[PDB]
């Protein structure tokens, strides 16, 4: 909660989780893949994440040890989402998060690869990207045409792929 | 007629003596949080500082 300052020393511990806790696959995705697939892991794994945080609320200060069984399932279902999005559109997912590698991981600077990825995942993985808390007669911001805030440099691969998807008629 | 006017005054002074002993007991009696703090917001429970709040921090 507070930052380490004044000569902090990093240390690691070679040790293992005990016998009674089963093993769990951990997420190997990085900040641009994770920020890319954030909306789709939030769309598929809403009740599991909600179960985890609601358990952690109900057992106060228990915290760590007593809702471990449910933090298993949130990691498992998000790994399921990212495996499925790899096998579905590895190329356009890659186009998206390689765009997000530049521009400070700003989501504002990568709209034209984001449209391709959202179409490809809604077509095949059939998850939709939505923003809740947004009452009607308020346009969602990744749908609007001529935004005020445009990126400095459109990346070249996604402009070319966006024009090719115009020409194919899939868009 | 003078002994009765004695007894009226002595009754009126034992009334004041009991009045004082009561009003001295009423001070040292403990008082509710709704009377001795703000009436509105009668709980002492804080829930203070809620912007980046962690679930599980309640107890």
């Amino acid at each position: 909660p507070r930052e380490a300052a004044a000569h902090w020393v990093p240390f690691e511990d070679k040790a293992n989780m005990p016998d009674n806790v089963p093993d769990v696959v951990e997420v190997g995705a990085t900040s641009a893949p994770l920020l890319s697939a954030s909306y789709f892991i939030g769309a598929k794994c809403k009740p599991y994440n909600d179960d985890f945080m609601l358990c952690r609320e109900e057992s106060q200060g228990s915290g760590a040890i007593d809702c471990l069984k449910e933090g298993r399932r949130v990691t498992r279902c998000a790994v399921s989402v990212i495996e499925d999005i790899n096998k579905s559109c590895l190329d356009e997912f890659r186009l998206h998060w390689q765009c997000l590698e530049q521009n400070n991981h700003q989501l504002s600077g990568c709209r034209k690869a984001e449209a391709l990825l959202n179409k490809c995942v809604f077509t095949k993985l059939n998850l939709e990207k939505k923003i809740p808390g947004l009452r009607p007669d308020e346009e969602p911001v990744f749908l609007k045409k001529d935004p005020w805030i445009k990126p400095a440099v459109d990346d070249f691969k996604s402009v070319r792929a966006y024009a090719e998807a115009k020409k194919n008629g899939t868009l | 007629d003078i002994l009765n006017e004695e007894a009226k005054i002595v009754q009126a002074l034992n009334n004041q003596r009991e009045l004082t002993i009561k009003m001295h007991e009423l001070k040292r009696e403990e008082k509710d949080y709704a009377h001795s703090y703000s009436p509105l917001f009668s709980d002492p429970v804080p829930q203070g500082g809620s912007i980046g709040k962690a679930p599980g921090s309640s107890r």
